């Protein structure tokens, strides 16, 4: 039955010594490796991660220890406990029965 | 295999370096800001909140 | 003192009665292994030595035992008291044991913490 | 025995096989107009007696 | 390469059932142009 | 490639101008009804979660 | 223990490179004239190992 | 997201209207600048998510799952593009047309407040990835493997659908921040067994739990690099994220229901590293990594403390980089020899020596090594289990020593010892492959450097 | 450059110089070494970077978070309210997580500084850490990963009513 | 598979090697070898077959009780301490095919040499498989031993990968 | 000889004898030398539990 | 041939026990503990071509 027969394995680096695995045309893979490391590397990797290390408090966790010295600071100067066990003002409650 | 570390190296550095010497030269020429409690009738803009003059810049920009 | 051969510590050749004892039709036998062994070993080398093959000299012998390994298993397969029976003791029989082993310790806990006996003092991290 | 065996057949293996006997029972038909009307019959009795649906 | 249905595949779908039974194994595929 | 843009938006357009009006009518009627029928939709007298018990359930 | 158990290692690392990566001691013997400063080095450590007083 | 929506359904006109050559250029460089923009997402707070519209919020659950999602898109064009580069033009551009509209559904998965906008775009992304599998995928058994994977999803994933219309018709709404507010506690009866079951199975068979995870090694086996990718980095973690939805509103009957998954689960992942130890296919032993992985996932999500949240959403984060890369490890040598069995070409550090760092670096995050992100979640949730019931550390404590056995024994396999004689095809590692390696491992130890924004919002 | 009332430090008491030997000491003049070769040349550095930074002076804040009723007060099902009510008691949440910080950095403090006599001399910071833990645990142990004001409200409401049954049984 | 002759002389020499570990001083393990080698002699001339066997198996249960459980290998033998250890620097020739032509530069007399071996390889294949032909019986051969060149400027067949096969100290 | 035929999936493929890699013959010039293997020959069912590296059965002293 | 790399893993085999060492906290320790554990196994196994040192 008519089938072509299976072609070859072909080695790019072949005809293309200098190669970076990205195309056989050496014009066209020598770009497809350039984007690749600059906006791969040099923007997302790099620009990305100095991105994260600046962000601004995240998630507040600066503002919480600058907040917990307030209370801390005050609560002890005024002779009351740092913390109550009642997150809520038993005041503002009314118990079944 | 050493093309491609040279090339890895090349790259990281093509950004690594300016950004090392812009962070560089904030924390010597602008520096951090300093914390002071709000004057009466004063709203700060969100982004005075910060300290870091980058992360300051993140605020305004994007945030 | 004989030598106990065992599952994980063979019997020495050198101790196996049938070692010497080597009749004809075992002399055949081994000649017949041996013309096996040597008609693979001449198609493989016809090519392993072929100067213009860069590739992989695939193995049916290698292909065989994987195809055995995973795809030739279920379609072999009988639901029967040595199926079922191993199924159902190491399928279930698992997940039943660690149920009971783990409810167990947790009741006892849960007990210990409504009568305020468990010591918490420091637990504040979960 | 679990995974290439039994965890095989207790779902995927069994369920597959139960529609595809159901499949040759639904369309294994003589393709007979008597036939056809005769469990018609069936269906209106059936109906009336059994299920009430006339009620 | 990747592999693509041959004639054997292919004829799994050419009969007039899909499931052969005992029952059915007389049934034939209908004309090509629905004449008989 | 213009006539098929210009059909589907044509038609397109009449059929949101009734959808929408469906669904005001949805509404006018809804709100007519609970307007007539004051017993079944009373106002209730909601509570605050102060008052309100609702029972803890510890996860450890 | 640190001192001279790392020296006993480089000792015998000594005497395994003079016999071209022999490692079993009965291929060994002889030595005590031949490798001087090793055998130097082999005995006060082995001295130190077993608590010779002062060591 | 719209300013991630769109530019995302951009990559479409751009892959059609490039010049013939430069179809792979176009899509991985403005893929690459999507993923850039991802990281605006970033801006948490430390009480409210971030809530763009009535459609779209990001918290610090999915902004890393959509960080995550956006960069593998340009990593799994780099890993596709060449055993694609003999397939006539327009079907390269309809593949990139499959990762591109994954994508588009990825993003609006993990981003939708509606639990229905949720589910629809969650089956979604069925499509996409059946076409890939079946289409795009070399061996005969790729058919068996997309009915596999189809019915096993949909075989839970109707219940629920049935489910969360009976939720939002009993409270009103299914969007997820009125749910918050509006949950109500879910007593005993069997009527509520079989809801908790309906909200909690379609998730588990994309985890996948163990008992229902036979799809899974099927569908890697035949699967391409891009469907493996995918599958593993981001398809297997829309169960683990719609279970830490979820389980919001099945409180408080979780405390008993999680029984019967925590024990397929804890015994389920010694199981499945102890079969890894005698996995012959190579891509094989990886997908049953992979379940162990998430045994832990769905144990953490099931005991519901703030310690094994955090666990989860590390553990999720870590596995995504180290499976993708462990993928595409095993297709590197593929591409080379043909063939899946791990002791076809060994040796193999002797003939690629940086490609056999890459194999050691992803070995040593797939066992975890601290301080890794992978240990770092994997150790949260050893903590909180411990808490859960003092036992439960037997089997984290043996399931890390078979880990290591396993991960260590498909390195010492395939690159070290003797090389294979027969085989002499093992041309150099081309730098399209060694930076797709270098981009999942660098921001993987980099995100050593900052944690805490992988940690979720019990952080 | 912190508050000296939050993070306590004793008065320090170093002991002068006693030398009963003719020897020199070494640390001495690796001390001296140190401070010309090292110390200053680094604190020269230091006011070059704070002249630079006197030139352009500007502040930043601490944000206050003014108070709003909460979830006590919240009707049922009343979403604006609860949400404003329920974003207050996360950020206290987050507040009291720091306080419990503070404290553990006192008491690990103390124990490194107090040397051989810690048990004893550390007995006042102990007695703070383990007081704040017990009023965190009663706040917000147990309330699971889905932790909201309700659930915490709920869990101070069966703490009242064990509390007020104990009361009535005495 | 070995014959009768082949079993004890690899029993003498193993039992030998044995008593050497035993021994370890020369002048002791020379005295016992020659004791050893006169058991030896008392049954050279044994040619009563049946009972030549009974001497071996006997030997050889006296020998399993007698090994040393630790006895002296080689450091290069299988087992020793030493063996396989330079595996790691035997890289096989196809590799040079994949170097750059940059690296190629740097040795421009080796690789011409090489390609002479390529040449000559290639030269030499055709004849190299006509000749296992025509010299193997129809069944394919009942064994692995290999023919010599039987013509002048024939190279022996299968030749290439024993000839440019690692040195055992490649590096 | 095959497995014999009970339930579990071995079909007809051989059993041969339970013994290590380490057992064969070092000194043969085996196809793969480090697993002691000739191309084409059958591979024993557990031959990933045999390798060198694991499971050895090799005669012991005692 | 590779005594670069032979002496760049005993200075991380080194660095990763002086973690160990002087690590304050847990979470550090470990980082030495399984750090020295890692490096143990690539010098141990440092002729990788000889199956034993694998094993
Ligand atoms: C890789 C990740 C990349 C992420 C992106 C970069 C983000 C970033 O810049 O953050 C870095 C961070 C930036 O800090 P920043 O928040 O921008 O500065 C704000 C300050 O208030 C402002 O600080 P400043 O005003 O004092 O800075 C002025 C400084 C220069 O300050 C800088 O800006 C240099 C920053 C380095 C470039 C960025 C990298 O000028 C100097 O005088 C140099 C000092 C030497 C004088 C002699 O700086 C560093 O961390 C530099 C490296 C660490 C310092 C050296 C520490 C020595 C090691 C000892 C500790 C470890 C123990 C030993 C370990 C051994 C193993 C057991
Ligand atoms: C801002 C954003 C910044 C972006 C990120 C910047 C980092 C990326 C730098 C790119 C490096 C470019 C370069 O030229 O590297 C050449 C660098 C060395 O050049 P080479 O001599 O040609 O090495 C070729 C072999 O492949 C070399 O193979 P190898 O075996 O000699 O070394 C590879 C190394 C993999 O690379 C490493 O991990 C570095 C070694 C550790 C430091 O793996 C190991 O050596 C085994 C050590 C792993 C276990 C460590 C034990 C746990 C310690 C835990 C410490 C925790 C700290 C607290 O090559 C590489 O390392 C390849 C991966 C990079
Ligand atoms: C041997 C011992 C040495 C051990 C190895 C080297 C250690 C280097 C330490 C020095 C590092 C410099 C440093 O201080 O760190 C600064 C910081 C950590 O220190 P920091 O938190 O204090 O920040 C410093 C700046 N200030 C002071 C203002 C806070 O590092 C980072 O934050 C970098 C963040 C990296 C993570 C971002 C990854 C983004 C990747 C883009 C996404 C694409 C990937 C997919 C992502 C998946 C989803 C998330
Ligand atoms: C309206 C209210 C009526 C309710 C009942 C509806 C039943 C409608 C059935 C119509 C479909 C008929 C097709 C079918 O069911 O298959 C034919 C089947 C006879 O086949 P069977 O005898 O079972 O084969 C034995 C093999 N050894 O016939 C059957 O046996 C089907 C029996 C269905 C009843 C249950
Ligand atoms: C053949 C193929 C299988 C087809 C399914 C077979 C039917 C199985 C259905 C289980 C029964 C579920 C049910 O009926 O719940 C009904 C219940 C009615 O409510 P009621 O009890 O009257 O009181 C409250 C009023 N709101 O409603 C409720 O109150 C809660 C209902 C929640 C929605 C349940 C969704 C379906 C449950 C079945 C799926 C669960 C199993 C998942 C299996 C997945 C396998 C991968
Ligand atoms: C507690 C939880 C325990 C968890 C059990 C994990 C079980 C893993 C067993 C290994 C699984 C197979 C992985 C491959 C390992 C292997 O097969 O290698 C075998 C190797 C052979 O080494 P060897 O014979 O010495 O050298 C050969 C040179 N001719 O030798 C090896 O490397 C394997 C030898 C180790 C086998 C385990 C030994 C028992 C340890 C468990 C008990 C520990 C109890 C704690 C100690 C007592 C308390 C003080
Ligand atoms: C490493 C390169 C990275 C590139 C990305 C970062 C680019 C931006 C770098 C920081 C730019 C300068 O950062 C900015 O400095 C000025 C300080 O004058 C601050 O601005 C503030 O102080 C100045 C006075 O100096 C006044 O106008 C006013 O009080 C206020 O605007 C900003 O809050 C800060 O964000
Ligand atoms: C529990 C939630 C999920 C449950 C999912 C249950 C639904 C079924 C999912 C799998 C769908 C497979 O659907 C169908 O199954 C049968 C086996 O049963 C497959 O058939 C396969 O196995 C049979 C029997 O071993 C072989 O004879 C056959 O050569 C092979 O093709 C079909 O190729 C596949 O089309
Ligand atoms: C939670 C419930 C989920 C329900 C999902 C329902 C999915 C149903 C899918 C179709 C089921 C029938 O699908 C059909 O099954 C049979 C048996 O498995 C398969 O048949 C295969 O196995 C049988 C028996 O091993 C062989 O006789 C047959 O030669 C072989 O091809 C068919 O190839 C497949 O087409
Ligand atoms: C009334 C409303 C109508 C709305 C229609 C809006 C779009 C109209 C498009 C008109 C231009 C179409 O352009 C026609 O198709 C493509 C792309 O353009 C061109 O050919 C293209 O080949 C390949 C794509 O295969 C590309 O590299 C490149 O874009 C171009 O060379 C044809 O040479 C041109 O004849
Ligand atoms: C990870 C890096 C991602 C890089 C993304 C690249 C795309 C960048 C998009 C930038 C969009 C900026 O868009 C515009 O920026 C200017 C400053 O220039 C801001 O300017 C304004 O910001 C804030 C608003 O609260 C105020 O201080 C004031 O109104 C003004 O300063 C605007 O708020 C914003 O509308
Ligand atoms: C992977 C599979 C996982 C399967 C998990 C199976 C979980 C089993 C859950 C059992 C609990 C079901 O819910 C249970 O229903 C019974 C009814 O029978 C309810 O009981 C209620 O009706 C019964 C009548 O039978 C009354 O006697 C009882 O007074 C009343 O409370 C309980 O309020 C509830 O505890």
């Amino acid at each position: 039955w008519q089938e072509d027969p299976e072609p070859e394995d072909e080695n790019l680096y072949e005809k293309n010594p200098d190669s970076h695995g990205y195309d056989k045309d050496p014009a066209v893979d020598i770009w497809n490796m350039r984007v690749v490391f600059f906006f791969g590397f040099s923007i997302v990797l790099v620009l990305g991660s100095t991105f994260v290390a600046y962000l601004p408090d995240y998630r507040m966790q600066e503002w919480a220890r600058r907040e917990a010295e307030r209370l801390v600071k005050y609560r002890e100067a005024h002779g009351l406990p740092i913390m109550e066990s009642n997150c809520f003002d038993p005041s503002k409650i009314q118990l079944p029965e | 295999d050493k093309r491609f570390l040279k090339l890895l190296r090349f790259y990281i550095l093509l950004t690594g370096i300016p950004v090392a010497i812009g962070i560089t030269l904030i924390n010597v020429f602008i520096g951090e800001a300093e914390l002071a409690e709000i004057p009466e009738g004063y709203v700060p803009e969100h982004w005075e909140y910060f300290k870091h003059p980058i992360s300051r810049w993140i605020a305004r920009t994007f945030f | 003192p004989k030598y106990e051969a065992s599952r994980l510590s063979s019997l020495p050749t050198t101790l196996d009665p049938a070692e010497y004892d080597i009749s004809s039709e075992t002399r055949k036998a081994q000649a017949e292994r041996l013309a096996i062994r040597s008609r693979l070993k001449r198609e493989y080398q016809l090519q392993y030595y072929d100067p213009s093959r860069r590739g992989v000299i695939e193995d049916p012998a290698l292909v065989r035992w994987t195809y055995a390994r995973s795809a030739n298993i279920y379609p072999n397969f009988r639901p029967n008291t040595k199926t079922s029976l191993l199924g159902a003791l190491f399928g279930i029989g698992p997940l039943v044991f660690w149920y009971y082993v783990f409810k167990t310790d947790r009741d006892r806990k849960e007990k210990l913490i409504q009568e305020g006996k468990l010591d918490r003092t420091f637990n504040i991290s979960y | 025995l679990l995974d290439l065996i039994w965890l095989e057949a207790i779902l995927p293996k069994t369920i597959s096989l139960a529609q595809m006997k159901a499949s040759t029972l639904v369309t294994n038909q003589k393709g007979l107009i008597k036939l056809y009307f005769l469990s018609f019959l069936i269906t209106i009795l059936i109906s009336m007696i059994l299920f009430n649906f006339h009620e | 390469r990747q592999w693509q249905p041959d004639v054997e595949w292919a004829e799994q779908y050419g009969g007039a059932v899909m499931y052969p039974t005992k029952e059915t194994a007389h049934w034939k595929p209908p004309p090509w142009n629905d004449v008989d | 490639q213009l006539l098929y843009i210009t059909s589907f938006v044509f038609v397109g357009y009449y059929l949101l101008k009734r959808q929408d009006y469906m669904y005001a009518v949805r509404d006018h009627d809804m709100f007519s009804y609970i307007k007539s029928h004051p017993e079944d939709f009373p106002e209730k007298d909601k509570k605050t979660y102060g008052e309100v018990f609702e029972e803890f359930h510890p996860v450890r | 223990h640190a001192f001279f158990k790392a020296m006993l290692f480089m000792c015998s690392g000594s005497i395994i490179h003079s016999l071209n990566d022999e490692q079993d001691i009965r291929k060994m013997g002889g030595l005590f004239k031949a490798m001087p400063f090793t055998t130097t080095a082999l005995i006060v450590g082995s001295l130190a190992l077993t608590g010779m007083p002062f060591l | 997201m719209l300013k991630y929506i769109i530019p995302t359904i951009m990559l479409m006109p751009l892959t059609w209207l490039s010049k013939n050559n430069m179809i792979w250029v176009n899509s991985t460089a403005h893929s690459l600048l999507i993923s850039f923009t991802s990281l605006l997402l970033m801006n948490q707070f430390g009480d409210n998510s971030l809530n763009f519209s009535l459609l779209f919020f990001s918290d610090s659950l999915s902004t890393p799952l959509l960080i995550l999602t956006m960069w593998l898109l340009p990593l799994m064009l780099m890993a596709s593009q060449h055993h694609l580069s003999k397939e006539n033009l327009t079907r390269k551009k309809l593949f990139i047309t499959m990762l591109i509209s994954l994508q588009l559904f990825l993003i609006m998965t993990f981003t939708a407040m509606e639990l229905i906008l949720f589910y629809i775009l969650f089956e979604a992304t069925l499509v996409p990835t059946l076409i890939i599998i079946t289409r795009w995928g070399n061996q005969t058994e790729r058919l068996n493997a997309g009915l596999y994977f189809l019915f096993y999803t949909l075989a839970g994933s109707l219940p629920l659908l049935v489910a969360l219309i009976y939720i939002q018709n009993t409270v009103g709404s299914l969007n997820f921040l009125m749910l918050q507010y509006w949950v109500q506690p879910v007593h005993n009866s069997w009527s509520n067994v079989f809801m908790w079951l309906a909200c909690m199975m379609a998730f588990m068979v994309k985890m996948p739990l163990y008992g229902l995870h036979l799809w899974l090694p099927k569908a890697h086996v035949e699967a391409p690099i891009a469907g493996s990718m995918v599958l593993a980095a981001v398809l297997l973690k829309l169960g683990g994220y719609g279970m830490l939805r979820i389980t919001l509103i099945l409180n408080p009957m979780t405390d008993f229901m999680a029984y019967p998954f925590i024990m397929l689960s804890l015994w389920g992942m010694i199981m499945t590293s102890s079969i890894c130890l005698r996995q012959t296919d190579l891509k094989s032993l990886i997908a049953y990594s992979s379940v162990s992985h998430m045994a832990l996932v769905i144990v953490a999500i099931l005991i519901q403390t703030p310690w094994s949240y955090m666990g989860a959403t590390a553990l999720m984060i870590a596995h995504g980089l180290t499976s993708s890369m462990l993928f595409c490890l095993a297709n590197s040598n593929y591409e080379r020899i043909h063939s899946r069995t791990m002791i076809l070409a060994r040796g193999l550090q002797t003939l690629l020596p940086l490609m056999a760092t890459w194999w050691l670096l992803a070995s040593l995050t797939n066992l975890a090594l601290p301080p890794t992100i992978n240990l770092i979640g994997e150790l949260f949730v050893v903590m909180s289990t411990f808490s859960w019931s003092n036992i439960t550390i037997i089997l984290m404590g043996v399931n890390m020593v078979i880990t290591a056995l396993y991960s260590l024994y498909m390195l010492i396999m395939t690159q070290r010892g003797k090389y294979t004689y027969h085989i002499n095809n093992i041309s150099p590692s081309f730098t399209r492959e060694n930076a797709l390696m270098s981009l999942h491992i660098l921001p993987l130890l980099l995100l050593t450097l900052n944690p805490k924004i992988i940690l979720g919002p019990l952080y | 450059s912190w508050d000296k009332d939050v993070y306590p430090e004793p008065p320090r008491r170093t002991p002068a110089p006693s030398p009963q030997t003719s020897l020199p000491n070494p640390i001495t003049y690796l001390t001296k070494a140190f401070d010309l070769l090292v110390d200053r040349p680094v604190t020269l550095v230091r006011e070059f970077i704070e002249r630079q930074h006197a030139k352009n002076k500007y502040y930043y804040y601490h944000r206050e978070f003014r108070r709003v009723p909460d979830i006590t007060e919240c009707q049922e099902k009343d979403v604006l309210c609860m949400f404003e009510a329920e974003m207050q008691w996360r950020r206290d949440y987050k507040v009291d997580q720091e306080i419990v910080n503070i404290i553990q950095e006192r008491l690990k403090a103390c124990q490194q500084r107090e040397g051989e006599s810690h048990r004893q001399n550390c007995a006042k910071e102990l007695e703070q850490f383990t007081q704040v833990v017990k009023a965190y645990q009663d706040r917000y142990h147990d309330l699971g990963a889905h932790y909201s004001a309700r659930k915490c409200l709920a869990k101070q409401k069966q703490r009242m009513l064990a509390e007020r049954k104990a009361a009535k049984e005495a | 598979y070995l014959t009768h002759q082949q079993k004890v002389l690899r029993l003498y020499k193993r039992a030998l090697r044995h008593l050497e570990s035993w021994c370890i001083h020369r002048d002791k393990y020379r005295y016992f070898a020659c004791l050893l080698r006169a058991r030896f002699d008392e049954h050279k001339n044994e040619k009563d077959m049946v009972k030549a066997t009974q001497l071996l198996r006997e030997a050889e249960e006296e020998f399993w009780h007698g090994q040393h459980p630790q006895p002296y290998i080689f450091p290069e033998s299988p087992g020793g301490t030493s063996y396989e250890r330079y595996e790691c620097y035997k890289v096989p020739e196809w590799c040079l095919d994949d170097w750059h032509p940059s690296e190629k530069a740097m040795y421009p007399d080796y690789f011409a040499k090489r390609e002479q071996w390529k040449k000559l390889r290639r030269e030499s294949w055709e004849r190299e498989v006509k000749q296992l032909q025509e010299e193997t019986p129809v069944g394919g051969p009942r064994t692995e031993a290999l023919p010599p060149a039987r013509k002048q400027g024939d190279l022996p067949p299968l030749w290439w990968h024993i000839v440019t096969r690692p040195r055992e100290r490649p590096m | 000889e095959p497995y014999p035929d009970d339930g579990t999936g071995y079909g007809d493929y051989p059993k041969l004898p339970d013994r290590s890699q380490q057992e064969r013959d070092p000194w043969y010039d085996w196809d793969h030398p480090d697993l002691r293997l000739n191309w084409g020959e059958p591979m024993h069912w557990d031959l990933d539990m045999y390798i060198r590296n694991r499971v050895d059965t090799s005669p012991t002293p005692v | 041939p590779n005594i670069n790399k032979f002496f760049k893993y005993l200075l991380l085999f080194l660095i990763t026990m002086l973690i160990l060492v002087t690590a304050n906290n847990l979470f550090q320790l470990f980082i030495g503990w399984e750090g020295v554990g890692i490096m143990s196994f690539l010098l141990i196994g440092w002729w990788y071509g000889r199956a034993d040192a694998n094993t």
